[PDB]
């Protein structure tokens, strides 16, 4: 949480919970064998995240932001962002790497 | 049956299923066997969907899956094989 959460991270978190765990918005258990697995969710988010998000951090983010937001939706924000924020993240990293290369 | 108590005692029941004492394990499996119908699909659905296996702990609960599904097999049939080429004539 020390680095801010990108909309792509929130979207990956929500989609991991919905698609993989097949759980509802409120994480109510549908089948007893299918308990929430926040390690798997952390693994999915970290595939595209800008920084390592722990499973506890993913659970806290989901329960404290996405549940109130889904109850603009995360899908609407993701569609409206049009990958601009994540592109600008990579532009910034490329600028910092070019700065470091020039300082040699 | 169906009380909150049977929901609360599930770890104890799973301890009985994985018990190292065979008489206890047999009594618990006998209770476990009758809890679902003698059908392959329904038991595969049970082990995939109904049973939270977390209370087994570090136990290799595949043993209980084998025990549960093989119980479906017919027991009174005379023992036999398809491997007629390997049989002693």
């Amino acid at each position: 949480d020390n680095p801010e959460w990108l909309i792509s991270e929130d979207w990956a978190l929500l989609q991991a919970v919905k698609q993989l765990l097949e759980l509802p918005l409120n994480l109510t258990i549908v089948s007893p064998a299918h308990t929430p697995n926040w390690d798997l969710v952390s693994d999915v988010v970290n595939s595209c995240s800008r920084i390592y998000r722990s499973s506890k951090q993913c659970r806290n983010r989901y329960e404290n932001v996405i549940i109130p937001r889904e109850e603009l939706r995360t899908s609407q924000i993701y569609a409206q962002d049009e990958n601009a924020t994540h592109t600008q993240l990579y532009t910034s990293h490329f600028d910092l790497m070019k700065m470091t290369a020039g300082k040699r | 049956s169906g009380s909150e108590l049977t929901a609360k005692l599930e770890p104890a029941f799973l301890s009985g299923l994985r018990c190292a004492q065979p008489l206890i394990r047999a009594k618990f499996f006998e209770v476990f066997d009758n809890s679902m119908k003698r059908r392959v699909y329904e038991r595969l659905l049970y082990v995939t969907c109904s049973q939270n296996w977390e209370a087994m702990g570090n136990h290799f609960w595949i043993k209980q899956c084998i025990e549960l599904l093989l119980a479906v097999c017919e027991k009174s049939t005379p023992i036999g094989t398809s491997c007629q080429g390997a049989m002693l004539p």
